[PDB]
């Protein structure tokens, strides 16, 4: 629905 | 924290192939490409000659670096790293953290390069697998200790393209030519079930499958590979020497480029195992599907 995510980042969870 | 050891050219070059200086057509024109990935435009790029590893750096090779230096990886300093949901063994404690839009990624405390699925796993049966849970920082450290460096995105793509002009994959345009699998990606229904039809539902050894025309293995699939470049979607759309002759990517950014796709990639979701594909991750992040190979100057 947006852009697929293959690189999970430490910042993404904050 | 460690002094850089003295190494001979032939020692650095062991396990590397000499890419000769030349031009190649970089980028992609696939109509289905996510515009935010900046896979285009296709451009001709000239590169100075360089060395690149046949293989992604392996567990055995990373353990030597750790043993020679005592390096502590970002995943150990942090206490956790990203494990795919299907590989967390039951009972393993997990953080409730949710990666937005990617609930299949689990923050597992004590997951790191020597224990890739968390407390109680080991790499004793994966010595020739790519090392994972290595951040961009961890990779630079190994590379520098080894007398090497991360490839630029253009070096990575030139080498992964294996002397083919604008093929879809490192070996050609067919995903499974003659019906044979050529890389370790996902088959089945992502992220619910991986049928393992290519032989692996996790990392494969770094020498798995046939190499590309330049002798590189597993540039497509297996593990994402850190590159030197700062990430941008559009710096390389400018036409200038800085963007077309030995391009280093933008001077600044917040995430670093990753190339190649991994064992989780699949056409129905990301479709990012094509050789023009690209994404990024912040430089102290780490996950079970991300490693690196090194480049060097001759
Ligand atoms: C949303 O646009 C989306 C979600 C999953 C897979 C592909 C795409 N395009
Ligand atoms: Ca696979
Ligand atoms: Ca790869
Ligand atoms: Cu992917």
């Amino acid at each position: 629905a947006t852009t697929p995510l293959c690189g999970p980042s430490r910042a993404s969870i904050l | 924290d460690f002094d850089i050891p003295r190494r001979s050219p032939q020692e650095i070059a062991k396990g590397m192939v000499a890419i000769p200086g030349g031009t190649f057509r970089m980028g992609g024109e696939d109509p289905d490409a996510f515009p935010e990935d900046g896979e285009g435009p296709v451009r001709t790029v000239r590169l100075s000659p360089f060395l690149i590893d046949r293989y992604a750096v392996s567990n055995r090779q990373f353990a030597a670096f750790v043993k020679a230096t005592g390096y502590v990886t970002d995943a150990e300093r942090y206490g956790w790293s990203f494990v795919f949901h299907a590989h967390v063994a039951p009972g393993t404690p997990v953080m409730d953290a949710v990666v937005p839009e990617a609930p299949w990624w689990v923050a597992v405390p004590g997951a790191y390069w020597k224990a890739p699925e968390g407390p109680g796993s080991s790499i004793t049966d994966r010595p020739n697998h790519p090392v994972v849970h290595v951040s961009w920082n961890d990779a630079v450290a190994y590379a520098t200790w080894a007398g090497k460096r991360l490839p630029t995105e253009a070096e990575w793509e030139m080498a992964a393209r294996g002397g083919l002009d604008q093929a879809r994959y490192p070996w050609g345009n067919e995903l499974t030519p003659r019906g044979r699998h050529r890389c370790n990606i996902w088959q089945g229904t992502f992220p619910v079930h991986d049928t393992g039809e290519d032989g692996y539902t996790g990392t494969a050894p770094v020498n798995a499958f046939a190499p590309n025309g330049y002798g590189l293995y597993n540039v497509a699939g297996n593990v994402w590979e850190w590159c030197a470049d700062w990430w941008s979607a559009d710096w390389h759309a400018t036409e200038s020497p800085a963007t077309r002759i030995d391009p280093r990517g933008p001077e600044t950014g917040t995430a670093r480029v990753t190339k190649g796709g991994s064992f989780l990639c699949h056409e129905s979701y990301c479709n990012r195992y094509r050789v023009a594909a690209r994404t990024c991750n912040t430089p102290d992040s780490s996950a079970a599907h991300t490693g690196f190979r090194c480049a060097a100057d001759p």
